[PDB]
């Protein structure tokens, strides 16, 4: 079907920022691994598969519309150098990636495009749900028994 | 639960719709079955059954609703006499199926219908996949011809 | 094989009360399930499934006929509003059904088309079955009272 | 993330409903066994954890969302004292469960809150299609077969 | 049959503190599942699972007995804010709830009522030596490893 | 070990009664056999196969405690003649056994003979769980009616 | 292990081609499928995927030899419009893929760094042995069968 | 992809003296089945299809490349009368034939054709660990004499 520009706009924007997010999960778990911590190496090598497949989705929504999706931009990265900073940058970008998701939500409910509505539900839902609800609980963690026994327990 | 008089409307329309779905898929699919396309067969098939889950789910809606499911009234039949013009007229019938949905859905969220709204949503992702199944045929007999379109739904798997 | 104009406007028309059928049938099944009575919800949703093969096998016989099979017309509804009247108008139109597959199985005969002839006492013997099903509820009605026969089919099995 | 606060409000409230509906199950649940009804406390019991899982999922929505839950508020019981009663007092109380269910998806939809828009979506579809429909469904059986057949089924 | 007044009564006083227990079990394995603290999460909520099947057995008793259950009724909640004050508050109310339970199984015996002591030793033997006994080694290993080495074996 | 006197009759008394039960229950079971009412015969049998337990600990804590059983003697049977008499009087006869338990606990609390109390309170528990039975079929048949009552206990199960 | 800067160089140049390649396969891949050529899509889709691995070794070889690997950096993507154009663009790039490779192992040589060699003839192996190949006989196969039948074979 | 000159060339020469290698082995094979030197045959038999899997992998390499395979030519083979010579014969091939490897491994590697090299130096392996069995056998002739070697080799296995 022919979709709305601004929805294609909006989803080509959202397949940047799941791109961008693959590309720092990836860096990100393979520093975890190069340091030993390989609880933090597999569960965010993961989240980069899940991003995978959430621009998966989101190109194929795009060539269904009949748009052209672009998968050579990239935000800029925030790689961190230590564990904490590297859980912060994470944080901070899927904050932003839900933010991004809920504006484009609103956008598909103003264009009567129900169904790209709830393909962004799923992503927003995986985003929430699944790895920054993650990202607040390994960071309360760290709050609470400290970096060294958080550390510990990812190896 | 008594519902909205304009949801359940809204519901019987998308249920007629849906009603001549399954009658034209039905008559296309045997009409591929008369000429060995089996293979089309079997997509025509597949997808009146699922129109005829679609049907069921909003019969079963309006009954919940408190209304009267209208399962006599049919739209007008497009039925085509060749491959092309049989999947142009599904085309055509998935599109006004879809507008009507689009509709339908708009309407059961002004009315804080949701759980009508989720059904419809559903119905809305089918008829739009097999809205991307059409476009692919068209695009591949764009592509390899109608001779070598046709060639390959000869044998169902 | 070309068929005759007379054994195809009869398959057609037998079509016509197949479709209707399969209509009242899921009608009355989907009102069944939504009072809670599910044996009687799967008895005409079998019902329906059934006539739904019959509608396929004329389908495919007006077809190999090269007639225009009419999945377009329907036939008048006949709903009822509660289990005795429901069960009372599959049973008229199983008998106006029987009539009208008599009479196509005798012109089927009378012009030698004896392959249309076993089709149509297939589903001769098929609604007679259901005929025999419908008198034994109405009988059932009448021994244990609506109550009692009502009861009875609150649980599917 | 810090949700908003009426979202937060409304979750509460849909929690304080969930959890009364727990309470009023479990003891229907129990006086359906009291008197042999066996199919009428199975079903009524599953109910009542049902609501639990739902009050489960408005806790954790509500610390998700950095509030506190209020599981100590119940709203007033409508205890029955016979069969009719109280599947007539559950019914009652799924119509208002579903009622307050749809202002606060209507809230969350205008507070771009479409998660816990979703997780109330999926609580409506249960309250209306799991137990709404069923208690409609068991008042009509009564109604055409009798309370003495009814419950003999029930047994 | 027909029990005794003040059996009933001390039933529907321990039922409303089975109830309590409940619910504060149920926030607490929630407030823990917020932190990643699984094994507390997982722990809490079994209890709270635990505290629901007691009150059962009490509903079950006091309807049995001719008696009117309250479980409408409900005991303040003392939540805690930290993992040592939500112990704390967990070993305070169980070693409330044993004390109840002594006095009505005392109750009991001079009844003649021996059916519901059973009962009632069954929950007392339940709370004594399955989770009054967990919080005290809980506590004792804070005391021992820190409250750090603690958090960190409950992830 | 020898037993107290006092509790060594409180338990061959207990177990007259125990006696007196087995039979009033197999003779209900089999005269609800005869009258098709199999649930019935079920239920009133693995009653009286677990009275037939009860007394079986009676006699052999009896024997412990170094007593002499007294299986000679039983208590008159109130055997009724319909359904809803022959459930009173089961009824009757669980709840005059369960005030003797009752008495034989306390006594053999008094007389410091713990494990006759712990026997005692496993049948208590266990006449006291068919007295919840008894009174669920009472108030069954005040919901239902004796009619519809007797008409779920046709089939074991 | 300390490894050579321009060996590390190298790597990244190479890690910035591997992941370019991944976006090409990708969204070549996706444009297969939304033509029904899902043979071609599965294809292009598990090359995209090969890709990934080649990455992903790359980037721990390049953290193993104390670097920072660019994930960030994209070469320009050559997207065709038709079958035939994205296929030669594909072989155009594992031309470009190979060449780089080469120039890579011969300085890998040069600098002593022998293991880095054996990853990137690894690559190398995969990237002529088994999609170069690959696309060398797809276009040797429409040359013989013709567009319209080698496109028949693709659904 | 189009391959250097000089690389086919090597690789077309490799080639020569591997299809010269699996004529030989298969020729010495079957020699030693006609003597009833069973495990001879067998190591001899394996070893050509070695060399076949070999000049299989070389031919598509040489075809990858886009040059043509030469199977047309072959070298002298040296086919051995008794035991001692023949296994002197292969060893002797084997050996011309690992000089030949290391020279093409070296052009290999001078014009970066580094899939060439891997593929040339798996061949090396192979011909270098049959090279380690005949220095084996011909040790094994030195130490247990020929008559106690070839009655180790009557059995297969
Ligand atoms: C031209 C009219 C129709 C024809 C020829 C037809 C034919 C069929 C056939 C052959 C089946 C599969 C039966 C089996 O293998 O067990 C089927 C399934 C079904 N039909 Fe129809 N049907 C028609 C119309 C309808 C309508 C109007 C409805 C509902 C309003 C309906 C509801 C269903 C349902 C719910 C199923 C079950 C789905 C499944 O097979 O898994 N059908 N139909
Ligand atoms: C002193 C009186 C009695 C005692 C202590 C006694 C004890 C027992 C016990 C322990 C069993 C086996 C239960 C099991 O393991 O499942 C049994 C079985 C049985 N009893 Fe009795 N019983 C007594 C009198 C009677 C009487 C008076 C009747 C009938 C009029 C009766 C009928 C049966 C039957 C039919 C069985 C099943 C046979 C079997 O075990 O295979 N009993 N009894
Ligand atoms: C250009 C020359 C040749 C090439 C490239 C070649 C290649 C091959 C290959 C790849 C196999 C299958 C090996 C396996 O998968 O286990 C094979 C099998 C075989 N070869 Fe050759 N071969 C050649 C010449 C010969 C000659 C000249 C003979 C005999 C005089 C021979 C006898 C056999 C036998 C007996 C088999 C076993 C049949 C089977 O695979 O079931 N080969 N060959
Ligand atoms: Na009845
Ligand atoms: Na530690």
């Amino acid at each position: 079907m022919k979709g709305d520009k601004d929805v294609i706009d909006a989803l080509n924007r959202l397949l940047t920022g799941e791109l961008s997010a693959m590309d720092q999960y990836f860096v990100h778990a393979h520093m975890y691994e190069d340091w030993g911590l390989n609880e933090l190496y597999e569960r965010i090598a993961h989240e980069s598969d899940d991003e995978k497949g959430h621009a998966a989705k989101l190109v194929q929504r795009i060539l269904f519309l009949e748009g052209v999706p672009n998968v050579a931009a990239r935000e800029a990265l925030n790689i961190g150098s230590n564990v904490e900073e590297m859980l912060r940058n994470d944080l901070a970008y899927e904050y932003k990636v839900a933010d991004d998701l809920r504006k484009v939500i609103a956008l598909c409910e103003q264009k009567k495009d129900y169904q790209t509505r709830e393909i962004l539900e799923v992503l927003l839902d995986d985003t929430e749900s699944d790895h920054m609800y993650w990202l607040e609980k390994q960071l309360g963690l760290i709050d609470r028994i400290g970096l060294a026994n958080y550390l510990q327990t990812k190896m | 639960m008594k519902g909205h008089p304009k949801v359940v409307g809204q519901l019987n329309r998308v249920l007629t719709c849906e009603l001549t779905a399954i009658n034209q898929y039905f008559l296309h699919a045997r009409m591929f079955k008369h000429w060995g396309l089996e293979k089309l067969n079997h997509v025509e098939y597949k997808k009146s059954i699922e129109d005829m889950k679609h049907a069921d789910k909003l019969i079963e809606r309006v009954l919940f609703l408190e209304g009267l499911p209208n399962l006599q009234q049919l739209e007008k039949l497009r039925i085509g006499e060749h491959a092309q013009e049989m999947l142009d007229c599904d085309l055509a019938m998935v599109q006004e199926q879809l507008t009507l949905l689009r509709d339908a859905i708009t309407l059961c969220e002004a009315e804080q219908d949701y759980v009508s709204r989720d059904l419809l949503e559903d119905i809305l992702e089918d008829e739009e996949e097999h809205l991307d199944w059409l476009e692919s045929q068209r695009e591949l007999i764009g592509l390899t011809g109608i001779q070598n379109y046709l060639q390959s739904q000869i044998s169902e798997s």
